[PDB]
């Protein structure tokens, strides 16, 4: 180019590629502070085609916008990351990954050296997460199920299931339990993402449903066959039932035609002869992966048995697990022939399809060998279902942390205020660089609080001063430490002992937060030049 | 390095500089060009060019005189400018020469 | 390059600050130095070439095609169209140098662009630009002081021209007209030494008239001690020789007076028309016989006359020439030694000048005609005249003996004088080595550089000779270390010794001075730059 | 009450909390609110402050 | 050019957009507000495939307009889900949401925060909710 | 955000308005602090901008600077402004008030961001810096003697000071004996117009000058002007505003005649006019001529028979400037050239400077204006020399105005800072935090002396605000040491109402920034 360096490019250097760094991830966190804690409010995301989004979630909005600068997407995938390990904090985490870089870059530019800023960075984050461990945890078992309804609550503050969160969080805690399942190593699991969440516009959000069972996005494949079946025994198969064809490797050649009627009926009869040996165990609900033809709907027709076809793996392996059932993707056994055991069938006090708004579905309904659950959220559109089901897939993850980790934490920016008062305090120890970079730690943890009552509309400088003179009392006199659970109330803009309100969120959402914020602030600080290539 | 082949050119868009065996080369073939031009009207037995301008009259003139030629003719290397002067400054000075002077030079 | 502002905001909304950013453009700090670096380097390996009488010229092309071969750097600076503005400023250096000088145009870029190369590794180092622009100034101070030491004076009478003769020949040494190496120094010499107020050490160039004319030789320039003309006599049939010329300078038209305010002479009677005849008639004569009855034998105006009067001048033996152009006016009346007359009433035999031959010459077969006015008594006014075979050799030949006279015109304001071929530059380049030797602070480094830069001159010169450069500098350096001579420099002619002081190569103190210090000042304005914006396209 | 900084459509610049002010500098084409601008100037014109 | 987010990518914030939410949902009121109760007029809506509609229908005339506002499309989607739903007041509901929305303009202009009158507005329908149940009255659906 | 038939505004009208448009106007401003920042110091680079035209200007000045910065950002404006109001009141400084407003607002930009409202933040600016600008008033050292020797050694410290920033540096003690002889030559108006400053291109700094006197270029002399003679040893001297020439009496006069003696009658009145014109001014003594006005040929040989000297068309200012220096007044007639109105000078004479002619009227005693002249190696070269020296130049006679120098190197600022610290720790708590960011950012002028320097400026400030709460005013960055020193001792002297007008006009655009809350910019 102009320059020696014949790059065929662009190149940014210096303060002027940092600069740029910081103005690309506030940018990002600037489009989500918006978006944070009770008072936080919606946002609407149109896909250049009319297509609408609600939405809450941190994640999915830096999702669905369109990001160009590199700096910008790391913080993106940040978000996207959270939500993958932890399911909550996908605004919180890069609200602080943004404070981070900001206050990072002012250090630079003070021409404290970046390495120093990353070392102080790296020693505040691991004494933040030691501190926490350590003061700022309460035990789930000392506080009982009201913690994980109090926890559930918390979540779903900021969300369009908010002041519902009375209901919508037993509903919650009710299916995690339900979900719950021991497994060799004696260690109890969660597996959230089993509990199937359906939606469906139509009646009120506090008409939303919890089946104690699993339901099915699916209906009977012939409107001849039944819609109701009380005492279900249930065939989980992963195959097709239709017309039976040769496989690649076989042809028919005859050159005799009286074999061809034969052969022609013995293509159906073998399908129908599986379905008869299905159907004699006493299967009266058969799921399947595959297809039914109609030839094979007829029969369970005649049978009295409902079929269901085209059902998804993930159900099928939902309603096995929970039902009692094996999973059969052949007929086939050890001995070389075609069976069905009256053992590799399910159970469920009922399953019925019922008539949803204007669809219809299957619900399995007290299936045994197991406890499932699934829940059917009932809007005003499908904007609103989208909405509360993204709501509803945070608070499972999060009840899922609680149960998990039996630790929580104070919210309201309690947990925030506190290491902004520890770590402005542990800096004055550790070198002379780090302990600037420790202090803008410190400083930056504080744009929690300051973004929830900016959002809450009140005095954040006066909110955070009290929670912070709050905390270092706290911190300072051993007769008070019980303020350490002081946080924000921002329906009255006034500090509140947090853990008596409760507001309570799992420690590894914070602990997550500040450990992924701290090592997306190293990476893009890290960078001090910029080599951008002409496409070809 | 050079005032043209540097990673910085020098020059208003439209400019130039021919370095040493460039200048030269560009400077002896104009020269070399303009001699062989004009001689072949060396002599007794020269012989004449026709001129037949360009312009909207379309002069035509028949001429043995070297001067004459290199006159009226659009020169653009300036080696062959500076033959071109001299061989008017020749028809000045005397009225002959103005041939074997180029011819000579060249 | 880099732009103005890359930010658009941190919320999305427009982010215009500067008017046209997108199309404008900015390089700052160490980058933007060297960038200017290399287009001063380039610059300067450009005119490097041109130093010494070993160098070459350089074949300028202008907008419209006309052709200039050249070895001033003032004036190929000045032909070359650059656009970066670090190479304008260089430009302004040479010119500064021409104007102050009027030699050494070539020695001030070459040196400047060394400093900046010397720089360039400097701050590679991790120097404060602002820094090597001090420690380029001490060394610069000393280089001076160390030329004022090691100076020598010349005699500047008119008596024995022998040291301004060798002056002379020393700047002529590398233009074209070394041909005529002594002829051209004898007559810049006599031209100044004519036409120069030794009192005030004042030496106006309006008094020197350097005319040129193709055909000849070069060989044939010569000084007269008077006045060149490019008229002829008003009429054809009067004399082209006078000899003992008593002339008459008038800027009055020999016309009918006619006033400068609106007027209408109005004619109301066939009396009134006939006394307007006669008035004219009258006119004409009285002017002749005022011009006749003053004594003169030759008549010099400004604006031109008719027929009458070319007739009456004719018949009364007055050679006349007309339509002389102002400056060429003044310099006839200060040659001769005659008084401008506005108007003929005004003449007198006093305000007469005297000119022993006023003859027209013709040049060969191109039937233009010359004035020569010389053999004056004491002219205070000269002309050189210029002849050659081109155009080109004649304006080459133009500028090389300006810059001879601005020589002879600096050894008149002060006559000391240092000795050339890069002796100087070498001795300078010892002392500032040796104040480097006995400085203790950071500036060591950047007057090492100022040394190792003032050193390009003898390396340019033997390269341009054909001699190795570092052997030769080397040798020449080590003999002015041992024996202590500051006269040791290049033997671009190959005369065998090194002693420039024998080889009569003889430079001005007040100029090697000048180069230093425009090649430092400059050397410096351009290191404190460290940020360029500039319009897109 | 804050400040605006009005440009106009010669880029001229005006920073005031004066109501006229930016009524005039800003380029008003609906009727209505024309209007009422015409009533707030003559406001101004009459007393100078309301 | 160096941007964050791509060009085409246009964002909207505060009380402009507030306001404008709540305009859009009461122009879609509008549209409709005419054609509710037993004395209302028909009107006639051209399908883009050179058919035509003639009705009273709140849903029908929704879904045979076309809107690019985001919460004009919720309008016209919380019209067919009552259509869906009940089969009937799919006009009176576009009407209740958009004086709703216009009611809470008020407050918004006022400095009450969303989710305070979001609170508000759900003890309300729950209190709904209580009196028509209190108000109601039983059927004999034998009784042709 | 939704269509209306007919629009309130015009189609195109850009509203940019809240929190977001102010932190944006924070940002722009402190672009245009960046595009200023490393000219500031000793160690300050200078700064080359380039026009449409092509035509480059280098420049080490801040209001220079950003006037050509084509800045249109109506919020980023007023750091130009208020660098060109620096420039008017005072001189100098116009880097530092910029630099102190975009830092101003800098640090109240975290609380802008949370939603502080602006008017508490201008509050707290006015608050500070009216106590800023008493602290300044009250710890200037004032000497109070009026001795001439320590007043000139103090105008030639502060000129050092403000001279310490150029390319000009290295010849700083020359040139400010300079510009102090100049100022203390002028007469009580102190008027800029009665300082010359002539540009020759050619020389050096130190061969530039200056001319107790008048000096001006030659002027397009005739024929016969070097017949004329070039020194005089102590001339009178005619200053006119007269047109020297024959010359139709009069546009709208026209002469009419009906006999050839009076048309030759008529011929010789106009030459006897101007004779009698040349005449009178010749008989006055005068033997050196000027004129406003043309000076024909015919009037040029006339003077150079008599022996003397004129030049026509000189400049007003020159002729100003020579009138201040001789002592006589300009004639629009020639009918009374009394020796009162004739100047006078011991030493006239023209002489060649770098390629150009020049007159030089050298002696005058009762001479209230002087001329520099300046050399140097290139047009930007002297021009950037002539701002130089401008800035000088105004610091003197600020100096002279009111002798109460404070120290520099960033010593008033730490001083400042930490008496501003200690008030903001005595309030109630809100203004505490914005008083503080006040005094926080007050330490921007020695962090950017460090910055330009290339030191750590961190630890350079922590030694200043550490030896500053110790007892010590005077305390600020040392350049050529990487230290600290008291700059007091070190002459590093700048006169108050330098601080004192920037502290003023940084916080009033600080303040006006902050007090904007909407732009609206309409379609052109
Ligand atoms: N009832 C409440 N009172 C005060 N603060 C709360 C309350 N509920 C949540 N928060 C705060 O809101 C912050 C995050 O809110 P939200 O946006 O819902 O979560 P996410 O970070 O997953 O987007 C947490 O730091 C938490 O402290
Ligand atoms: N009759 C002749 N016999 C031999 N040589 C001749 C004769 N006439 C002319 N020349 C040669 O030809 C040359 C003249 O050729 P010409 O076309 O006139 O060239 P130019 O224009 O350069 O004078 C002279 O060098 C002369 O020696
Ligand atoms: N005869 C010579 N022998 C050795 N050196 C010479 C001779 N003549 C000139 N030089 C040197 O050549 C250098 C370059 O001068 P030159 O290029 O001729 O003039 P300019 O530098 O003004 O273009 C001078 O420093 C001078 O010392
Ligand atoms: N010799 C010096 N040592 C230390 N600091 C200095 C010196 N000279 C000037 N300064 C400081 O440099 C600062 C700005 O200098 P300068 O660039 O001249 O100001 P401006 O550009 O604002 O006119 C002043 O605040 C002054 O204190
Ligand atoms: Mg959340
Ligand atoms: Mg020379
Ligand atoms: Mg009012
Ligand atoms: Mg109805
Ligand atoms: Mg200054």
């Amino acid at each position: 180019m102009e320059g020696p360096l014949s790059v065929f490019g662009d190149r940014s250097t210096g303060e002027t590629i940092r600069s740029q760094n910081v103005m690309a991830a506030a940018s990002i966190a600037n489009i989500v502070k918006s978006s944070l804690g009770p008072v936080g409010l919606d946002k609407m995301l149109v896909d250049d085609i009319g297509d609408v989004t609600i939405t809450n979630d941190g994640a999915t909005i830096l999702k669905l916008l369109e990001v160009e600068h590199p700096a910008a997407k790391v913080l993106c995938e940040l978000a996207d990351l959270q939500d993958k390990e932890v399911g909550d904090g996908t605004t919180s985490v890069v609200i602080i990954a943004a404070e981070l870089l900001k206050n990072a870059d002012e250090l630079v530019k003070q021409k404290i050296h970046p390495t120093s800023v990353i070392s102080g960075y790296r020693l505040a984050c691991k004494e933040a997460v030691r501190y926490i461990n350590e003061n700022l945890i309460v035990n789930t078992d000392e506080l009982g199920r009201d913690c994980l309804i109090n926890a559930a609550k918390t979540s779903m503050s900021s969300k369009i299931i908010g002041i519902n969160g009375d209901f919508f969080a037993n509903m919650v805690v009710d299916a995690v339990l339900a979900i719950k399942y021991t497994d060799i190593r004696g260690q109890p699991r969660y597996p959230v993402n089993s509990v199937n969440i359906l939606k469906a516009h139509g009646r009120s959000q506090m008409e939303s449903m919890l089946i104690s069972g699993y339901a099915l996005n699916c209906v009977v494949g012939s409107q001849g066959m039944p819609k109701r079946i009380v005492n279900a025994k249930i065939a989980c198969l992963d195959f097709s039932l239709q017309k039976t064809k040769m496989k690649l490797g076989v042809q028919v050649v005859i050159t005799d035609p009286e074999k061809l009627d034969q052969i022609r009926q013995r293509e159906s009869d073998i399908t129908k002869e599986r379905i008869q040996k299905i159907l004699a165990t006493g299967a009266n609900v058969i799921l399947t992966t595959g297809g039914i033809d109609d030839m094979c709907l007829k029969y369970f027709v005649e049978a009295g048995a409902m079929a269901v076809r085209r059902v998804l793996k993930r159900d099928l392996k939902r309603i096995a697990k929970a039902s009692g059932a094996t999973i059969l993707s052949t007929l086939a056994n050890l001995e070389g022939e075609e069976t069905f055991e009256a053992a590799m069938l399910g159970q469920a006090e009922e399953v019925v399809q019922e008539r949803i708004c204007d669809d219809e579905l299957i619900l399995i309904k007290n299936t045994k060998a197991r406890t499932s659950a699934s829940i059917i959220l009932r809007g005003a559109n499908d904007f609103m279902c989208d909405e509360m089901e993204r709501s509803l897939h945070d608070a499972l993850c999060v009840v899922k942390r609680v149960l998990e980790s039996k630790s929580v934490v104070p919210g309201g920016g309690a947990v925030e205020a506190a290491l902004s008062i520890y770590l402005e305090n542990y800096a004055t120890s550790m070198g002379s660089r780090e302990q600037l970079a420790i202090a803008e730690f410190a400083r930056s943890l504080l744009v929690i609080p300051n973004t929830l009552a900016v959002n809450a509309a009140q005095d954040s400088t006066d909110l955070v001063a009290k929670l912070r003179a709050f905390h270092n009392e706290a911190q300072v006199n051993p007769e008070r430490k019980n303020l350490k659970w002081i946080g924000l109330d921002l329906s009255n803009g006034k500090p509140r002992d947090n853990k008596q309100a409760g507001v309570f969120e799992p420690t590894i959402v914070k602990v997550k937060s500040l450990k992924f914020a701290t090592e997306a602030a190293i990476t893009i600080l890290r960078i001090d030049d910029l080599i951008k290539l002409h496409p070809e | 390095a050079s005032l043209s082949l540097a990673p910085v050119n020098i020059f208003k868009a439209g400019a130039d500089e021919e370095r040493a065996e460039t200048a030269r080369l560009t400077s002896f073939i104009g020269a070399i060009a303009i001699g062989d031009l004009v001689k072949s009207t060396l002599g007794p037995k020269g012989m004449d060019k026709i001129l037949l301008s360009s312009g909207r009259d379309a002069s035509l003139m028949v001429t043995n005189d070297g001067a004459t030629i290199l006159k009226n003719i659009g020169v653009d290397n300036p080696a062959a400018k500076v033959l071109v002067d001299m061989s008017r400054v020749q028809d000045d000075e005397v009225g002959d020469g103005t041939t074997s002077v180029t011819v000579l030079a060249a | 390059a880099s732009m103005g502002t890359l930010a658009f905001d941190e919320y999305g909304r427009p982010f215009l600050i500067i008017k046209d950013q997108d199309r404008k453009s900015r390089l700052m700090g160490l980058e933007a130095l060297k960038s200017h670096i290399m287009a001063a380097k380039a610059v300067a390996n450009t005119m490097r070439t041109s130093l010494g009488p070993n160098g070459l010229d350089k074949m300028m092309v202008d907008k419209d095609g006309d052709v200039t071969v050249t070895n001033d750097g003032a004036t190929i600076l000045s032909m070359m169209d650059v656009d970066h503005q670090i190479a304008k400023l260089m430009v302004e250096l040479s010119k500064s140098q021409d104007d102050e000088i009027g030699d050494g145009t070539t020695g001030v870029v070459v040196l400047a662009g060394a400093l900046l190369e010397e720089a360039e590794q400097l701050l590679d180092r991790g120097i404060h630009p602002i820094r090597i622009a001090d420690g380029y100034e001490q060394a610069a101070r000393v280089a001076i002081e160390h030329l004022d030491k090691i100076s020598d004076s010349v005699l500047v009478d008119i008596k024995d021209t022998e040291p301004l003769i060798q002056t002379a020949k020393t700047t002529l040494g590398s233009k074209v007209v070394n041909s005529c190496h002594r002829q051209m120094a004898e007559i810049a010499v006599n031209a100044v030494l004519t036409v120069a107020d030794m009192e005030r050490r004042d030496v106006d160039f309006e008094l020197i008239k350097v005319e040129g004319k193709v055909g000849g030789r070069l060989e044939d320039t010569k000084l007269i001690k008077g006045v060149i003309v490019d008229k002829d006599f008003s009429h054809p049939q009067m004399p082209k020789k006078v000899e003992d010329a008593k002339i008459a300078i008038l800027t009055c038209p020999f016309e009918p007076p006619k006033p400068k305010t609106k007027h209408k002479l109005d004619v109301t009677s066939v009396e009134d028309y006939k006394a307007l005849q006669k008035y004219e008639k009258e006119k004409f004569e009285e002017m002749i016989q005022q011009i006749k009855e003053t004594g003169a034998n030759l008549a010099i105006c400004q604006w031109g006359f008719d027929d009458e009067a070319n007739h009456l001048l004719l018949q009364n033996n007055l050679p006349a020439v007309r339509w002389v152009g102002g400056p060429e006016i003044e310099l006839i009346a200060i040659a001769t030694g005659g008084r401008i007359v506005p108007r003929f009433s005004e003449l007198t035999a006093e305000k007469l000048g005297f000119a022993g031959l006023v003859q027209e010459i013709s040049f060969g077969t191109t039937k233009d005609k010359m004035l020569v006015i010389e053999q004056c008594k004491n002219s205070r006014a000269v002309t050189i005249f210029i002849r050659g075979g081109n155009k080109m050799i004649i304006e080459e030949a133009k500028r090389s003996l300006h810059d001879a006279l601005c020589v002879i015109r600096n050894l008149i304001r002060d006559n000391r004088v240092v000795y050339g071929g890069g002796a100087a530059e070498i001795s300078c380049a010892l002392a500032v080595s040796q104040e480097a030797d006995k400085c203790p602070t950071l500036e060591q480094y950047a007057m090492r550089a100022f040394a190792d830069a003032l050193e390009v001159i003898p390396m340019a010169l033997s390269e341009n000779s054909g001699m190795n450069p570092i052997q030769t500098m080397t040798e020449v350096r080590a003999r002015q270390v041992k024996e202590m001579n500051p006269a040791l420099g290049i033997d671009c002619l190959h005369k065998g010794t090194n002693d420039m002081k024998q080889q009569h190569v003889i430079e001005t103190l007040i100029g090697k001075k000048q180069q230093i210090s425009l090649a430092t000042q400059m050397v410096r304005m351009i290191l404190k730059i460290d940020d360029i914006r500039k319009p897109g396209e | 009450g804050m400040n605006k900084m009005v440009i106009n459509h010669l880029e001229k610049l005006f920073v005031t909390n004066d109501a006229a002010t930016i009524l005039r500098e800003l380029e008003v084409q609906h009727p209505a609110a024309k209007m009422i601008v015409m009533a707030s100037h003559m406001q101004e014109q009459e007393v100078g402050d309301g | 050019p160096v941007l964050v987010l791509s060009q085409n990518t246009k964002r909207e914030s505060g009380r402009k957009v507030q306001s404008g939410n709540i305009n859009a949902a009461k122009t879609i009121a509008d549209i409709i507000r005419t054609c509710l109760g037993p004395k209302s007029m028909m009107k006639m809506l051209l399908d883009p495939m050179g058919g035509i509609v003639m009705t009273n229908d709140g849903n029908a005339i929704l879904r045979e307009i076309q809107v690019q506002h985001p919460a004009a499309k919720s309008m016209i989607e919380i019209s067919r889900t009552q259509d869906e739903e009940v089969g009937d007041g799919t006009t009176s509901v576009i009407i209740l949401a958009g004086e709703m929305l216009s009611v809470a303009e008020h407050f918004l202009e006022q400095q009450m925060h969303p989710t305070v009158v979001i609170s508000a507005y759900r003890k309300a329908l729950d209190d709904m909710i209580s009196t028509l149940k209190k108000i109601s009255i039983p059927v004999d659906i034998s009784d042709s | 955000m939704m269509p209306t038939p007919v629009i309130l505004l015009k189609e195109g009208t850009d509203s940019s308005q809240g929190i977001p448009q102010l932190v944006s106007n924070i940002s722009a401003c402190q672009v245009i602090a960046e595009a200023v920042r490393t000219t500031l110091g000793p160690r300050g680079m200078d700064k080359l901008i380039v026009d449409g035209r092509g035509k480059a200007t280098i420049s080490n000045d801040g209001a220079t600077i950003l006037k050509l910065l084509d800045v249109v950002h109506p919020a980023a404006k007023t750091l130009v402004d208020i660098a060109k109001s620096q420039d008017a009141e005072v001189g100098d400084g116009t880097t530092s008030v910029t630099l102190l407003a975009a830092e101003f607002l800098k640090q109240v930009k975290p609380y802008v961001e949370e939603g502080l409202h602006p008017q508490i933040i201008i509050r707290a600016f006015r608050t500070a810096t009216q106590l800023a600008v008493n602290k300044i008033k009250e710890i200037a050292v004032t000497v109070k003697k009026a001795d001439k020797v320590e007043q000139r050694k103090l105008l030639e410290k502060c000129a050092m000071t403000a001279l310490s920033s150029k390319l000009i540096s290295q010849q700083k003690a020359f040139f400010a004996k300079m510009v102090v002889d100049a100022v203390m030559m002028l007469d009580d108006l102190l008027q800029l117009k009665m300082i010359g400053i002539k540009k020759v291109q050619g020389g050096a700094l130190e061969d530039s000058q200056l001319v107790a006197g008048v000096a001006f270029k030659k002027t397009f002399s005739y024929a016969g002007f070097e017949m004329q003679p070039k020194k005089y040893h102590n001339p009178k001297i005619a200053l006119l505003n007269v047109e020297l020439e024959l010359k139709a009496e009069k546009d709208n006069a026209e002469i009419r005649v009906h006999t050839v003696e009076d048309y030759q009658a008529i011929v010789d009145a106009e030459w006897n006019i101007l004779y009698d014109k040349l005449e009178k001014i010749h008989h006055s003594g005068a033997k050196v001529v000027l004129s406003k006005l043309p000076i024909g040929d015919v009037a040029t040989q006339y003077f150079a028979d008599r022996d003397m000297f004129c030049a026509g068309r000189v400049p007003e200012e020159d002729l100003k400037r020579t009138m201040m220096a001789c002592g006589g007044s300009i004639q629009t007639s020639v009918n009374a050239l009394s020796a009162d109105v004739l100047g006078r000078c011991q030493v006239f004479e023209e002489t060649q400077i770098g390629g150009e002619r020049y007159n030089f009227f050298t002696g005058c005693p009762k001479a209230k204006t002087c001329t520099f002249i300046l050399r140097g190696g290139a047009e930007q070269f002297m021009e950037e020399t002539e701002r130089s020296l401008h800035d000088a130049i105004m610091i003197v006679r600020r100096a002279i105005k009111n002798d109460s120098v404070v120290a520099g190197g960033g010593a008033i600022e730490m001083e400042l800072s930490k008496y501003l610290r200690d008030y903001s720790r005595t309030i109630p708590g809100k203004q505490q935090l914005l008083i503080g960011a006040y005094a926080k950012a007050l330490e921007i002028i020695p962090r950017q002396l460090c910055d330009n320097a290339g030191f750590d400026a961190t630890n350079i400030l922590n030694k200043l605000r550490a030896r500053h709460a110790q007892g010590g005013t005077w305390y600020g960055v040392d350049i050529n040491n990487e230290d600290i020193a008291d700059n007091f001792e070190a002459f590093v002297w700048e006169p108050a109402m330098v601080r004192i007008n920037a502290l003023t006009a940084a916080s009033e655009a600080a303040c006006l920034i902050v007090s904007v809350d909407e732009t609206i910019k309409n379609p052109r």
